[PDB]
C-alpha cells in the first residue's frame, strides 16, 4: 500500500504544472489560516488592550 | 507559417494541451490570490470569510 | 542545435556569471556575505526609491515629508525603516566581507581587491549623504563636522568646503545636493559591482585553506544558489527583527527633532559605522594630521596586498597571523566604541592607544609575524 | 502611553507584522535549510578515492 | 638547537594543515613561481599533491578533521616541492640580474 | 536480423529459455511491437524515464561531466 | 624592487626624465589654466591683463 507521501507524489507532485497549481492552491489556503491564527495569537496576548476590544463601551 | 500545418504538429499540439491548460489554472489561481480579486474568492468556501 | 543558456549573448553572460561557474566546494558561510551585499544594494535601491516617491529635499519639506512617510503613507514607515536599518546592515556585511578578505588572503586579487577598496568609499560616502537627508538635527551637525573636516587641506580647503556646501555652511543648498548625489550613487556602486564581478570571475574565487581549488570545482547553481538563498534568508530575518522590534535600536534619538543651525545637539556623533574612522579622526590633536590619519584608515586596504610576506596565503594555517588578525578586529570595535563615547579623560588615550596599535598591526606586527610563521616552516 | 503612541503611530501593527514575520521565519529557515541539505548531501556524502595504477 | 625543534614542531602541529593530510609545500601561495614549480614536477608528486589537495578541501567543505593516526607527522613531512622552487627562483633571478646590466 | 544463423538462433532459444522459461515466436513479437503508439510510448517512457534518479559511470577527461545534482534536474522538464 | 636597481635601469631614467619633465610642465601649465590660479597667470605678461 502507497504511503500518503507517496500519493502526493504521484498525483500532485509529478508533474511540474500540477505541482506549481498545488503550490498555488495552498498559498492562497495558507495566507488565510496563517493570518487567522497570528492574528488570534497577537489579539489574546493583547486582550483588552486593543481598539477592537474596548470600542464596544464608546461605540453606538 | 505553414511548416507548422501538419499531423505532427496537431498531435504536438494535444500532447501538449492539458499541459498549458494546467499552467493557465496556475496563472488563474495566482492573479486572482495576489490581487484578491474577491469577485472569485467570494465563491470560494473558506477563503470568502476574509472581506 | 545548441543551449540556449550557453548560446544566447545575455545567456552566455548570466550562465557564466552565476549558472555554471566553477566554484570551490570547500568555501564557507564567510563567502556569502559578497551575495548578500548585492541583496542590501539591490534592497537600497528598491526601498530608497520608494522613499524618494514622497520625500522633498528642502529644508522647509525634509523632516516634515519624512514625517509624513512614517505616519501617512501606506506601510510607510516599513520602507523607510528598511532602508535606515538595511543601511547598518549593509555595512555589517562589508565590514565581515573585507575581513574575509583579510583574514583569507583574498587580497591577492589586485584588480578585485582595488574594486572593493573604491566600492567602499563609495558606499560611505553614499550613506553619509543620505543620513542628511532627514534633516534632523543630528543629520545637520554630524554633516556640519564631516564636511569642516575638509576645511583643513592646506589651501584649497576652505573653497572646496564652501563649493561642496554650495554656500557658507550646510543649507539648502547642501541638502538637494546631497539628495541628488545619494539618488545617483548607487548606480555607480551597481556598475562598479558588476566590474568587480567581472575581475573576480578572471581568477574564480578563494577559498578558506587560500589553496587553488581547480581539482575540486563544483557548478555554482545547485549548491552556492541555495546556499546563498539561505545567507539571504537569514539576513533577512535579521533585518526584519531590527525593522519590526527595534527599529530606533541604531538610530541616535535627537535627529527626530527638526534641524536647528541656531544650537548643537547634546552629543554629535555619525552613525555607528564611521565611529571607528571617527574616533582615528578624534586621536591625532591636530586637524590635518587626523583628516589623513582618517584617509589613512581605509587607503591602508590598498596596501594590504603588498604587505603580504607569507609563503602561505590563507590564515588558516597561520595561528600567530590569526592571533594578531583577531587583535585588529578587536581594536577596531574598541575604536567603535571609543568614537561613540565622549571625548575625556580615560577615552582619549585609549583611543590614541587603540589607533596607534590598529595601524602597527597591519603595517608592522603583520609581515613581521608572517616573516616569523614562514621561518618556523622552514620555508 | 499617550505620548509613546503619537511617536509610533505603527507601535502595535508593527508588533503584529513582527509575529507575523518570526512564525513565517521560525518556518520558512528549516525548510529552506533542509533544501540545502538536500542538494548538498551528495557532495557531503560523496567519498573520494586515489588509485595511481603504479 | 633542540629549542628550536621544540618550537618548530610546536608550530607544526598548532598550523594545522597536517590535520587535513596536507604537506607544507601543499599549503604554499600558487604564484608565478610557484606555478612554474608545480609545472617542472614528477608525475606521481603532482598526482599525490593533487589528491591529497582534494581530500583536503573535501575536508574543509565538511567541516571536518583526519582521524589522529592519518595525520602527516612532522618529521616524515617531505619538501618535495622546495628543489623545483628553488631552481625557477635561481632562473629568476639570473634573468633579473642580467636585466639589470 | 539478429536471428539469421544457426548459432544466433540457438543462443535466442537458450536464453529464452533461461529468462522467459519458453521460446516467443516472432509473430508473438510482431503482435506486441504492432500493439505499441505514441500513447504508449509516452506512458512507459514515464514511468521509466521522468524524475527518476540515475546511475551515472564516466571514465576519463570527464572535468564537464554534469554534476549528479545537475543530471538529476535534467532528469524532469519544468515545462512539462 | 631590488631587480630595478641596475646601470640598465639608471641609464632608463636618464632618457625618460627629460620626457617626464616635459609631461610635468604640460600638467602644471594645464592645471594653472584651468583653476585660473592667477598667482601664477599674474606673472604670465599678455594673459595677467585679464582681472
Ligand atoms: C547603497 C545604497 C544606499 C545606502 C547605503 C543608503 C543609505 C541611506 C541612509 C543611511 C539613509 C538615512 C535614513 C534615516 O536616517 O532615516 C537614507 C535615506 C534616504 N535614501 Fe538611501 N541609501 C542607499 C540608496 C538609495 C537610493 C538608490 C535611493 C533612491 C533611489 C535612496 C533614497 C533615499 C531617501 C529619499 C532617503 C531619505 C528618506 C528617509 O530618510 O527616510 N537611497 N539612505
Ligand atoms: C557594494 C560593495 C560590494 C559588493 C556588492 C561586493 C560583491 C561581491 C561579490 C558578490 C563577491 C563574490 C561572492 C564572494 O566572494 O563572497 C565578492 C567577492 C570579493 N570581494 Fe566584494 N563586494 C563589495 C565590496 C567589497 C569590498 C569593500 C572589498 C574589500 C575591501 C571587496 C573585496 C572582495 C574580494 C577580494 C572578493 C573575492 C574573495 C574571494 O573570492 O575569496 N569587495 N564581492
Amino acid at each position: 500500500a502507497p504511503t500518503l507521501t507517496a500519493r502526493l507524489y504521484s498525483l500532485l507532485f509529478r508533474r511540474t504544472s500540477t505541482f506549481a497549481l498545488t503550490i498555488a492552491v495552498g498559498a492562497l489556503f495558507f495566507e488565510r489560516a496563517f493570518d487567522q491564527g497570528a492574528d488570534a495569537i497577537y489579539e489574546h496576548i493583547n486582550q483588552g488592550k486593543l481598539w477592537k476590544h474596548i470600542k464596544h463601551k464608546y461605540e453606538n | 507559417l505553414s511548416r507548422f500545418l501538419g499531423p505532427r504538429y496537431r498531435e504536438l499540439a494535444r500532447n501538449w494541451i492539458p499541459t498549458a491548460s494546467m499552467w493557465g489554472a496556475v496563472g488563474a489561481v495566482g492573479l486572482v490570490w495576489a490581487t484578491d480579486w474577491r469577485l472569485i474568492l467570494d465563491w470560494v468556501p473558506y477563503i470568502n470569510g476574509k472581506f | 542545435m545548441t543551449n540556449i543558456r550557453k548560446s544566447h549573448p545575455l545567456m552566455k553572460i548570466i550562465n557564466n556569471a552565476f549558472i555554471d561557474l566553477p566554484a570551490p566546494s570547500n568555501i564557507s558561510s564567510w563567502w556569502n556575505f559578497g551575495s548578500l551585499l548585492g541583496i542590501c544594494l539591490i534592497l537600497q535601491i528598491l526601498t530608497g526609491l520608494f522613499l524618494a516617491m514622497h520625500y522633498t529635499s528642502d529644508t522647509t519639506t525634509a523632516f516634515s515629508s519624512v514625517t509624513h512617510i512614517c505616519r501617512d503613507v501606506n506601510y510607510g514607515w516599513v520602507i523607510r525603516y528598511l532602508h535606515a536599518n538595511g543601511a547598518s546592515m549593509f555595512f555589517i556585511c562589508l565590514f565581515i566581507h573585507v575581513g574575509r578578505g583579510l583574514y583569507y588572503g583574498s587580497y591577492m586579487f589586485l584588480e578585485t581587491w582595488n574594486i572593493g577598496v573604491v566600492l567602499l568609499f563609495t558606499v560611505m560616502a553614499t550613506a553619509f549623504m543620505g543620513y542628511v537627508l532627514p534633516w534632523g538635527q543630528m543629520s545637520f551637525w554630524g554633516a556640519t563636522v564631516i564636511t569642516n573636516l575638509l576645511s583643513a587641506i592646506p589651501y584649497i580647503g576652505t573653497d572646496l568646503v564652501e563649493w561642496i556646501w554650495g554656500g557658507f555652511s550646510v543649507d539648502k543648498a547642501t541638502l538637494t545636493r546631497f539628495f541628488a548625489f545619494h539618488f545617483i550613487l548607487p548606480f555607480i556602486i551597481t556598475a562598479l559591482a558588476a566590474v568587480h564581478l567581472l575581475f573576480l570571475h578572471e581568477t574564480g574565487s578563494n577559498n578558506p585553506t587560500g589553496i587553488s581549488s581547480d581539482m575540486d570545482k563544483i557548478p555554482f547553481h545547485p549548491y552556492y544558489t541555495i546556499k546563498d538563498i539561505l545567507g539571504a534568508l537569514f539576513m533577512m530575518l535579521i533585518l526584519l527583527i531590527l525593522v519590526l522590534f527595534s527599529p530606533d535600536l541604531l538610530g541616535d534619538p535627537d535627529n527626530y527633532t527638526p534641524a536647528n543651525p541656531l544650537n548643537t545637539p547634546p552629543h554629535i556623533k555619525p552613525e555607528w559605522y564611521f565611529l571607528f574612522a571617527y574616533a582615528i579622526l578624534r586621536s591625532i590633536p591636530n586637524k590635518l594630521g587626523g583628516v589623513l590619519a582618517l584617509v589613512a584608515s581605509i587607503l591602508i586596504l590598498i596596501l594590504m596586498p603588498m604587505l603580504h610576506t607569507s609563503k602561505q596565503r590563507s590564515m588558516m594555517f597561520r595561528p600567530l597571523s590569526q592571533c594578531l588578525f583577531w587583535m585588529l578586529v578587536a581594536d577596531l570595535i574598541t575604536l567603535t566604541w571609543i568614537g561613540g563615547q565622549p571625548v575625556e579623560h580615560p577615552f582619549i588615550i585609549i583611543g590614541q592607544l587603540a589607533s596607534i596599535l590598529y595601524f602597527l598591526i597591519i603595517l608592522v606586527l603583520m609581515p613581521i609575524t608572517s616573516i616569523i610563521e614562514n621561518n618556523l616552516l622552514k620555508w | 502611553t499617550f505620548l509613546r503612541w503619537a511617536s509610533e503611530p505603527e507601535h502595535d501593527h508593527r508588533k503584529r507584522m513582527g509575529l507575523k514575520m518570526l512564525m513565517m521565519m521560525g518556518l520558512l529557515l528549516p525548510l529552506v535549510y533542509a533544501m540545502k541539505r538536500h542538494k548538498w548531501s551528495v557532495l557531503k556524502s560523496r567519498k573520494l578515492a586515489y588509485r595511481p595504477p603504479k | 638547537s633542540k629549542w628550536l625543534e621544540g618550537i618548530r614542531k610546536w608550530y607544526y602541529n598548532a598550523a594545522g594543515f597536517n590535520k587535513l593530510g596536507l604537506m607544507r609545500d601543499d599549503t604554499i601561495y600558487e604564484d608565478d613561481d610557484v606555478k612554474e614549480a608545480i609545472r617542472r614536477l614528477p608525475e606521481n608528486l603532482y598526482n599525490d599533491r593533487v589528491f591529497r589537495i582534494k581530500r583536503a578541501l573535501d575536508l574543509t567543505m565538511r567541516q571536518q578533521i583526519l582521524p589522529k593516526e592519518q595525520w602527516t607527522k612532522y618529521e616524515e613531512d617531505k619538501f618535495y616541492l622546495e628543489p623545483y622552487l628553488k631552481e625557477v627562483i635561481r632562473e629568476r633571478k639570473e634573468r633579473e640580474e642580467w636585466a639589470k646590466k | 536480423s539478429h536471428l539469421d544463423g544457426t548459432t544466433p538462433v540457438c543462443e535466442d532459444i537458450g536464453r529464452s529459455l533461461l529468462t522467459y522459461g519458453r521460446r516467443i515466436p516472432l509473430a508473438e513479437w510482431e503482435s506486441r511491437i504492432a500493439e505499441v503508439d505514441a500513447s504508449v510510448v509516452r506512458e512507459v517512457c514515464s514511468k521509466y524515464f521522468y524524475d527518476q534518479c540515475p546511475a551515472v559511470a564516466g571514465l576519463g577527461p570527464i572535468e564537464q561531466l554534469p554534476d549528479y545534482n545537475r543530471i538529476r534536474s535534467g532528469m524532469f522538464w519544468l515545462r512539462f
